[PDB]
């Protein structure tokens, strides 16, 4: 057949651009940065009415100062996950402190390109990598299997990406609030979604210094979906 | 067909067409040469400035291996360069057991045998490289070859590269020249010589010319690069050639 | 590399099955047919020599029939070659149970680990499959009587009366409309090769072109006894149960 | 065509595709310039953007106090290759209480990528690298390629439109080299020397990087308002 | 380096067929004719020395060979690949019995050890089959006197005669009209050198004939006295003269 | 640890074991249980080097647990304790073996008969009426070798081994803390809680 | 060691193996799993083209991996012992680490993880199997039940099905199944569970296995004659 | 028998002031009743405004200065020339310490 | 048709891999020759030095295996080569380990059962070569044996290797069809190596200069390579008469 470690003649590695294909088709999910903290939202997309929708786990904890959403194949993430916390957890052993996002987030991306004929393929998942810490403040990282990571003021990965992208252009600026990234999180995701976004379908959470990583209740998220209603209708 | 496919795959001719592929890797490469002289060797290099901003001299071609050896070759240089690491190991390894420094024959049935390793596999690639060598051993003075393939055979004179063919006839005319014999002194005029006039195949570039040479008398029988004085002259010999 | 010529035995069509073990099965077809039939009191084993002939050493020569442990023994569909690895590994399992436990192999317990063996070769290791289809007839002390079969792809399930290899279409049919269950050891043998004289390939069934095999409690008092059928008893067998 | 389905396989006329579509990821890469004199040497980087809301991706890498490289293609194999300089730079300090030379460094690059060349399996690294140093000889530029070619130079560029910058430094050479004992001048020459490679993009306070290496100065990274200076 | 050949060379075809056996089987059809026949109180098995040069010495070429002294082995098919096997079944032997319970192997228990060999490649990864069919004639004290074929797949059957390779079909023939259960060793050594006559072309005696048996104990070959029990071995290798004198009364 | 006890008899078996855990001159406890159900029918208690006897003990347990689950059967009292001892033999050839003692106490329900057995931490395993471990036997035994019928009932065999207690109680200089006795029969396994 | 990467991405972005994996449960018999207020029921079918079949001895359908918690599967019967084995060791390892049984959302994890790691190792197969997992936690009465898949992916589910014809059940249960009201006892849960599988099965006789699992480790199987007496009723009140 | 330790003596003291740190020894290295240096340095500048002394055994004791000299190096690179703080330089240490529980660091170690 | 290219059996049952290795040896253009005397085994061999560039005296595919065993090879050098070091590490170790100089023909089947690992083995490349191997043996006398890329082995009373192999083939076995005994009835090696030539001549048609034929001789306890004046003077006898 062919290598699995093969350039292309344009000197891209063809299974990082297949990956990236599988990450396109993956739910949507969008991450923005504020002075007052990092919001991480996710589409969940239940497959059907019967599946209990609550246990479509997309935003991960990987320490009190760093969370964590995915799109693409979310099944390989479990294990990028687990390095994640391990790093962050053996980190705080060896030198007693917080461990720095773009640490965390690089020895996530270093198990990015260890495949070959180490792992039989690429990670075909896309994770946006959010959290604080003293030294850089509030931060957010897209990690993908390439191996490379942007940090971003905003970012959105998954189906709708370019579309929410562009939104995302016209909408952040440098003083933005942290309600004002909640609702603009929802209102872009609605935009996005196949189906009608509720509580149910559509997962909100945020990273700030005083309260740490928090996922967000449905009773809660609701209130700023009802708030989000109000003001467009609002003019 | 498909044969030229796979390395270590015999074609239908009894050829190991990817070997072949592997000379032509060496043909398009600079030239290279060696002269056997009464009482040791000379090397000599073509080395292309592809721009000013080289720095002069400071690209070395040439590698010593031991402190009696000197190697120089043509083709893919990074391959050359894992051949002469190898063949360090050999020379430490055989002098860490037999004590005396690896006699020049023996060194060159060591890189052979590795190259010809890399024809018996496909897992590995055939090397890019055609590698000149010798030196000053107990039973004096040696110059060899080294093939793709793993062949080697000892030379009165010896080239490679893309002005193998003008080389190899100037050469010839030293060999008929000089039944008796030439001097060490005699071998870097000439190799200066044939160099220069192997140029006209690399004539586009300008070039620096680089000089190697072992010698019982000269050198003691160890390697040492050609500088200063002694190289000039012989860049003024090889100048004073061609025109 | 060597990549270019990896046949890659251990993957799925497009349709979601092992290609390796649909072409072991097809292999599987052509062998020699085996019968098992359990009944209340015993069960019988038969199966059909492929092909033989006269200059062949009949009274020395086990080609389907063989011994696992004194309570379990097997028919073979397939390559012979291939069987005889299995049934050496099954020996060697049946008698570390009994090392470990001081108690036989339980029948089951003995069919599910050389089933898993056969499953990791449709899984792993870039290898070729057995070509090989077991009839397992075994007695223990938890179900009684007990008849099994196991193939290629590692999977295996647990019969009153089945057949394995050639014309088993045919041969199954033959075995639902006769067989019955409150059925006899004696029956069961008349029905096995009743069975094998009308699916047989050859012209007649005769007793050189047969292995036959029982295991009973036909032994005196509660235990059980294997009975590997010799070439004359065989002939006897046929004469009595009206086939030749 | 038939033969650049791996590394292990030489075409009919004696070509490595695979190396060579390796070295098409560097001149996609976002361009940086290496220039030296007799007392300093200087890296000068374009940082690419993925959008911008996005961070500008970071070029140089240091190795150690006297030792850096700048990047083009893909990040992560400098990654690898820098971690691998980190070490042998070190293992030279531990061992033989001696800064590893700039050349020998090279050596190592070399020996590193041509590995990854000939055997079966493994690629080739998609990245070039430009080192500079200073060491016992002086000042140093080096240019890596990962076919194994490793090259020392007076100036170079490497990445898209890199040949606007080298023509440049090939006109300027008599005199960029001349700038002793004046880091500004040679970082403000190596800036100009960029400049000419860039096309409807300019040099922005968080576009540009760079960085330099001395007689009297270790190796350091310039960034942000830092080469606000030199815009 | 490594053998990278970690996956299966033999392999299922869609039909059923395992491809790189059957070759193996076709080789062993162009190969050479060789055969056995089982007698009451010994086995014979033979083959010819096809000679591939007249300034060849034939004699340094053994075709025949023995693996213990009471089982001796005869091919069809390639030479190098028998050869080898020779090597690894009289090893085995050894290895596999003989240094456990102080006796050698009885002949149904060493073929199943070789055609163990013989299986493994033909699954084994990176490798083909062997491109041989054995023939192994033997004897043991609570089996007696045994013939084995032994083919490519591994597989192994029991004769009472047989004959593999270029013309083993008339050849089998030939051994169902003369075999039966009440010969004498002689009288299957003359139905051997009749048989073997028939696919012959060339010269036919005993420089151009490899033929030997499994008999009668040979003391006088044992190599030493003093121990009752150990009475020599059965195999034995006929001279270039032993067959001549036999093609007179032919 | 110190004492276990083990006596079968014509409908169950009952396994008494000490209470006290020791580390040096103190006592960390008086009311630790030196036992372990390795199935509903088959109890197992043991005594040795601290770690090595509750490692070994619940290491055992899951090996049965599990073959109870993979099977959906019971194994028998013989079938576990031949496994045990299987386990101690291998152990014993190894780098760093277990220190541990143990009896198995359980009631085959395909026999429906109590069965005891003693094996030690080399690998030696014994089907035995009455048996102990340690220094415990030295006592007890000639008591038991007097007392003892196949036939006793459960009542009569706790009085035998009251008796038993009553001798290590007045004789040995170590205090034990009394014993924890528990009933295998076909009902199952049960603690008597007064004692 | 065989290390071939057979599990890789083609260019439109999908894993073959892993989508051929699905392929062979599609082909599985049908299993199914709804849950009730205060119990679980599993249903699976067995294709009747197998007669003369020993039932006793048969590998069932449902396994049990644990005393309170049971797996059921569509797709490679070979396949889906290698799974089982793995869980089963993993609960008593976990017992015997953490001295308190797996909860059913662990095992469910466990197992989908083995699932996954098996699409991007070198040298093996994806596993062509959908199990679904269901129990009840230690010390708990609210009922769980889990989905995995090959790929790896895990979710939760108020009632399931998976293997061949499932699209048409699952269509009968998100229709039948209220979430506001679950199936508040056994027989409604059981009922429920036969109706779904009379949509497909063919003949209600040996074709259909019930097994109940109820909290604190009560697990049975249900016989020939008490599945019958549900068919029956089914179809009495049908005729109407 | 080989002895693989050794006594080189020396003895160190830290005192911390409310803004302000001090980390002294004396320079005498010594085997036995020999004298070996009179001026042999102890305590060192290990970067990042931490300072260390490892005393007893002197080839134990410049192998751990050596290997926490290293161990900030290598902080540095991989988080960003971040500051090590001297509580998280005493967690490290404790670690080099006890990667070798089973052939100890025969040092008493002062930061 | 990758049954061409790997040493797997073709649908004829033949091996193409190794039918190639054989094509392999012709390469060189060298035909060889080997006979037996009454106390000695001579051996000679084509020397063709076509560039006047090299060292004559490095160009030869006759190689001292042993001191009694001498080994002349028919193919490309790099495989001679690797064929030679690995028969001097084999020979070598057999001493060591049994105690006593490795026979001829007991060397010849160790290599031949390397040869015949690479017909089987698929990483593994036959070498393109046949080896000769000639000695004085202690035990079976002046022995000829030789080794071809199929693993295939056997003695000879003479030989001959090349691509006119046939024709020098021939003209011995009329030679031995007229003396009717398996060897060269002659006390001196140096008469031995003589009819060596003389037979190659005739059955090839060229004359020889001394700087055109490689000659290897073994006797009792050691095998020796003639120098260029060691053949001309053998030349000049033949001439002579
Ligand atoms: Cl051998």
């Amino acid at each position: 057949d062919r290598g699995v470690s093969t350039f292309s003649p344009e000197g891209r590695l063809f299974q990082v651009e297949y990956s990236l294909e599988a990450i396109k088709l993956g739910s949507t999910a969008i991450g923005i940065a504020t002075k007052e903290g990092v919001v991480l939202g996710v589409e969940k997309r239940a497959t059907s009415p019967l599946l209990e929708s609550d246990s479509i786990e997309k935003i991960v904890e990987i320490d009190r100062h760093i969370g964590c959403a995915m799109s693409g194949l979310t099944a390989d993430a479990r294990s990028m996950i687990e390095h994640a916390r391990t790093a962050a957890v053996t980190h705080n052993l060896y030198y007693d402190e917080d461990i720095n996002v773009e640490s965390l987030t690089q020895s996530v991306c270093d198990l990015a390109l260890r495949f070959g004929e180490l792992m039989s393929r690429p990670f075909g998942v896309a994770l946006l990598i959010a959290g604080h810490d003293a030294d850089d403040g509030y931060q957010l990282f897209h990690a993908e299997p390439s191996g490379t990571f942007y940090r971003y003021n905003a970012k959105a990965i998954g189906s709708g990406s370019e579309g929410a992208q562009a939104e995302l252009l016209n909408e952040w600026h440098s003083s933005l609030t942290l309600k004002e990234a909640e609702l603009l999180v929802l209102k872009i995701l609605k935009q996005v979604m196949e189906e009608k976004l509720d509580e149910n379908n559509a997962q909100l959470s945020c990273i700030t210094k005083q309260d740490g990583f928090k996922i967000y209740d449905n009773e809660k998220t609701a209130e700023l979906i009802k708030e989000l209603k109000e003001k467009e209708a609002a003019e | 067909t498909g044969y030229d496919l796979s390395n270590s795959v015999f074609s239908p001719d009894g050829r190991n067409f990817q070997v072949e592929y592997a000379v032509k890797a060496v043909e398009n490469g600079t030239t290279s040469i060696g002269i056997k002289c009464n009482d040791g060797v000379v090397f000599a290099v073509e080395k292309l400035i592809t721009s000013k901003l080289l720095v002069p001299q400071k690209n070395v071609k040439i590698q010593v291996v031991d402190r009696h050896i000197g190697c120089v070759y043509s083709g893919l240089i990074p391959d050359g360069r894992h051949l002469v690491n190898r063949g360090r190991e050999e020379a430490a390894s055989f002098k860490k057991l037999y004590k005396t420094p690896i006699p020049i024959p023996a060194f060159a049935d060591r890189l052979g045998q590795y190259v010809q390793a890399h024809t018996l596999y496909n897992s590995v690639r055939p090397f890019g490289v055609s590698t000149i060598f010798g030196g000053v051993d107990k039973n004096g003075a040696h110059l060899y070859m080294l093939e793709p393939s793993g062949s080697y055979w000892g030379y009165k004179g010896a080239a490679t590269g893309k002005g193998r063919q003008s080389a190899k006839a100037e050469l010839e005319k030293l060999v008929d020249h000089h039944p008796e014999g030439l001097s060490a002194r005699e071998a870097v005029k000439q190799a200066a010589k044939i160099i220069y006039l192997a140029h006209e195949d690399n004539k586009e570039k300008d070039f620096e010319l680089e000089i190697s040479w072992c010698s019982l008398s000269e050198t003691n029988g160890l390697h040492k690069f050609v500088k200063g004085d002694l190289l000039q002259e012989a860049i003024d010999f090889a100048q004073k050639e061609i025109n | 590399g060597s990549r270019r010529y990896d046949s890659r035995t251990t993957i799925f069509s497009p349709e979601g099955r092992l290609y390796q073990v649909e072409y072991a099965l097809e292999s599987i077809s052509h062998a020699g047919t085996a019968i098992g039939i359990m009944a209340s009191d015993g069960i019988v084993l038969a199966a059909e020599r492929k092909v033989t002939s006269t200059l062949l050493e009949q009274d020395t020569s086990t080609e389907k029939l063989y011994k696992l442990n004194d309570k379990i023994a097997v028919a073979v569909a397939g390559l012979t070659a291939d069987a005889e690895i299995l049934i050496n590994t099954a020996r060697i399992h049946a008698q570390n149970y009994l090392k470990t436990y001081n108690e036989d192999i339980p029948v089951e317990i003995l069919v599910r680990r050389l089933s898993d063996i056969k499953q990791g070769y449709t899984q792993h290791g870039g290898l070729r499959p057995f070509g090989v289809s077991f009839i397992y007839a075994g007695y223990d002390d938890r179900y009684g009587y007990q008849l099994y079969t196991s193939n290629p792809s590692g999977n295996y399930t647990g019969w009153k009366a089945i057949s394995v290899g050639a014309n088993t279409s045919a041969a199954q049919t033959l075995l639902q409309m006769d067989y019955k269950d409150d059925m006899k050891v004696d029956d069961a043998i008349e029905l096995a090769l009743k069975t094998l004289s009308k699916t047989t390939d050859s012209s007649a069934l005769t007793y050189d072109r047969l292995e036959f095999a029982t295991i009973r409690k036909g032994a005196n008092d509660g235990e059980v006894y294997q009975k590997i059928f010799k070439p004359q008893e065989i002939k006897d067998i046929l004469v009595k149960t009206g086939i030749t | 065509n038939n033969y650049d389905g791996d590394t292990v396989t030489f075409s009919p006329t004696g070509r490595l595709f695979q190396v060579e579509y390796a070295l098409e990821a560097i001149k996609q890469g976002s361009v940086t310039v290496g220039l030296r004199s007799n007392t300093h040497a200087v890296l000068v980087a374009l940082k690419r953007n993925a959008d911008e809301l996005s961070s500008y991706q970071k070029k140089i890498i240091k190795c150690d106090e006297h030792m850096g490289l700048s990047l083009a293609g893909l990040a992560p194999d400098a990654r690898v290759l820098s971690n691998y300089l980190r070490q042998q730079c070190n293992y030279s300090s531990l061992v033989f209480n001696r800064k590893l030379a700039v050349e020998r460094a090279g050596h190592l690059l070399c020996d590193k990528a041509q590995k990854n060349t000939q055997s079966y399996g493994g690629r080739p690294y998609g990245v070039g690298l430009l080192i500079i140093g200073y060491d016992k000889s002086g000042a140093h530029l080096l240019e890596f390629q990962p076919s194994g070619n490793v090259t020392e130079l007076y100036g170079t560029a490497i990445g898209a439109r890199s040949q606007g910058a080298k023509t440049y430094l090939e006109r300027t050479l008599d005199t960029f080299i001349k700038i002793d004992g004046n880091p500004d001048e040679l970082i403000k020459a190596g800036v100009e020397a960029i400049s000419q490679s860039l096309r409807d993009e300019s040099l922005t306070v968080d576009n540009l990087s760079i960085a330099i290496v001395g007689k009297d100065t270790p190796f350091t990274i310039y960034d942000g308002e830092a080469v606000a200076k030199y815009i | 380096m490594t053998d990278r050949y970690s996956f299966s060379l033999t392999t299922f075809s869609p039909s059923g067929k395992l491809g790189q056996i059957d070759y193996a089987l076709t080789a062993v059809k162009q190969g050479v004719t060789s055969l056995g026949i089982k007698a009451t109180n010994g086995v014979v098995i033979a083959t010819e020395k096809k000679s591939s040069s007249p300034l060849a010495m034939s004699e340094t070429l053994s075709k025949v060979s023995l693996l213990t002294p009471d089982i001796g082995a005869v091919y069809s098919g390639m030479g190098p690949d028998y050869r080898v096997l020779v090597d690894k079944s009289r090893k085995v032997a050894h290895t596999s019995y003989k240094r456990i319970y102080g006796e050698y192997p009885p002949t149904k228990l060493l073929v199943s050890e070789v055609a163990k060999i013989m299986q493994e490649a033909t699954q084994s990864g990176g490798v083909r089959p062997f491109g041989v069919s054995l023939l192994i004639a033997g004897h043991d004290e609570f089996n007696g006197f045994s013939l084995y074929q032994v083919d490519p797949s591994g597989s192994y059957f029991p004769w009472k005669a047989t004959a593999i390779g270029k013309g083993s079909v008339a050849a089998k023939t030939f051994l169902e009209k003369r075999w039966n259960d009440e010969l004498e060793l002689e009288d299957a050594i003359h139905i051997a050198l009749l048989t073997l006559k028939e696919s012959v072309e060339g010269e036919f005696n005993g420089d151009t004939i490899e033929l030997a048996i499994i008999g009668d104990e040979n003391p006088d070959l044992l190599g030493y006295t003093g121990i009752p029990t150990d009475k020599g071995p059965r195999f034995r290798k006929l001279t270039s003269q032993e067959i001549n004198d036999r093609l007179e009364a032919l | 640890m110190d004492i276990i006890l083990g006596i079968r008899v014509q409908d169950s078996v009952i396994l008494a074991s000490s209470k006290a855990v020791t580390r040096g001159i103190s006592v960390l406890k008086d009311s630790d249980d030196k036992t372990r159900q390795l199935s509903p029918h088959t109890l197992m208690s043991f005594a040795g080097e601290a770690g090595d006897t509750v490692q070994f003990a619940e290491y055992i347990q899951a090996n049965i647990q599990l073959y109870s689950i993979r099977e959906d059967y019971e194994l028998s009292p013989q079938a576990v304790s031949s496994f045990v001892r299987q386990e101690l033999a291998k152990s014993i050839r190894s780098r760093r073996p277990y220190q541990v003692n143990v009896l198995i106490g359980g009631y085959d329900k395909k026999k429906n008969k109590p069965e005891l057995y003693q094996i030690d931490y080399l690998g030696t395993k014994v089907e035995l009426p009455y048996g102990a471990h340690g220094y415990s036997g030295f006592y007890t035994f000639s008591l038991l070798d007097h007392h003892y019928r196949p036939d006793m009932t459960t009542e009569e065999g706790l009085d035998l081994l009251k008796l038993c207690v009553q001798e290590l109680e007045k004789r040995m200089p170590m205090d034990f803390k009394g014993v924890i006795v528990k009933i295998v029969d076909k009902d199952g396994i049960r603690q008597v809680d007064d004692f | 060691g065989y290390d071939r990467a057979l599990s890789i991405f083609s260019p439109d972005g999908h894993i073959f193996q892993v989508e051929y994996a699905l392929e062979a449960v599609k082909r599985g018999t049908c299993a199914v799993g709804v849950k009730g207020k205060n119990c679980v029921v599993l249903g699976c079918e067995r294709r009747s083209t197998l007669k003369l079949q020993d039932t006793r001895i048969t590998p069932s359908k449902v396994s049990k991996i644990d005393s309170h918690v049971v797996l059921s599967f569509s797709g490679l019967n070979a396949d889906s012992r290698i799974l089982i084995e793995k869980a089963r060791v993993e609960a008593q390892s976990h017992r015997l680490t953490l001295e308190d049984p797996v909860t059913v959302e662990y095992l469910t994890r466990y197992v989908a993880g083995v699932q996954q790691r098996y699409t991007q190792s070198g040298g093996v197969r994806p596993f062509g199997v959908s199990t679904l997992i269901a129990g009840f936690d230690p010390r708990d009465d609210e009922p769980k039940l889990y989905q995995t898949e090959p790929s790896g992916i895990y979710s939760s589910w108020s009632a399931q099905t998976i293997g061949r014809n499932s699209k048409t059940v699952r269509e009968f249960l998100e229709k039948n199944y209220d979430r506001k009201e679950p199936p508040a006892t056994v027989e409604e849960c059981v009922k429920l569970t036969v109706r779904s599988l009379l949509e497909v099965v063919q003949t209600g006789a040996k074709n259909i296995e019930i097994t109940v699992v109820k909290p604190d480790s009560d697990i049975v199987a249900l016989s020939s004659e008490e599945i019958n007496q549900y068919v029956t009723q089914i179809e009495q009140e049908k005729q109407e | 028998q080989f002895n693989p330790y050794g006594d080189n003596g020396g003895t160190i003291l830290g005192i911390a002031g409310e803004d302000f740190a001090v980390l002294a020894g004396d320079t005498r290295n010594i085997t036995d009743y020999s004298i070996n240096s009179r001026y042999e340095p102890k305590v060192f500048d290990c970067g990042d405004n931490i300072v260390m002394s490892a005393n007893g055994f002197a080839a134990d004791g410049d192998a751990l200065v050596k290997r926490f000299k290293n161990s900030v190096k290598w902080y540095h690179f991989d988080h960003n020339d971040k500051k090590l703080s001297i509580n998280s330089a005493a967690r490290n240490i404790q670690h080099l310490l006890y990667s070798r529980r089973f052939f100890p660091y025969y040092v008493y170690n002062i930061i | 048709g990758y049954d061409r290219h790997i040493t797997i059996f073709s649908p004829e049952g033949r091996l193409y891999q190794v039918e190639y290795a054989f094509k392999a040896t012709n390469q060189t253009n060298i035909n060889s020759l080997a006979v037996r005397g009454k106390d000695c085994t001579v051996v000679i061999s084509q020397k063709k030095v076509p560039d006047k560039l090299l060292d004559p005296t490095t160009v030869s595919y006759i190689f001292c295996i042993s001191r009694t065993i001498g080994m002349v090879v028919n193919g490309p050098i790099p495989d001679a080569r690797n064929a030679a070091l690995r028969a001097k590490a084999e020979a070598a170790e057999f001493r060591y380990k049994y105690g006593y100089d490795m026979p001829c023909d007991v060397l010849a089947k160790r290599m031949a059962n390397l040869s015949q690992i690479y017909t089987q083995r698929a990483y593994m490349r036959p070498l393109g070569v046949i080896l000769t191997f000639v000695s004085v043996d202690e035990e079976l006398g002046p022995s000829i044996y030789k080794t071809d890329p199929a693993g295939y082995y056997v003695g000879y009373k003479a030989t001959a290797t090349g691509p006119k192999q046939q024709e020098i083939t021939t003209n011995l076995e009329n030679h031995f069809k007229k003396s009717k005994i398996d060897h060269i009835n002659e006390e001196s090696w140096e008469k031995v190596v003589e009819f060596a030539i003389t037979h190659m001549i005739d059955a090839l048609g060229t004359e020889f200069s001394k700087n055109d034929l490689e000659v290897g001789v073994a006797t009792k306890d050691k095998f020796f390579t003639l120098s260029a004046e060691n053949i001309e003077e053998r030349l000049v006898a033949i001439a002579e008469q």
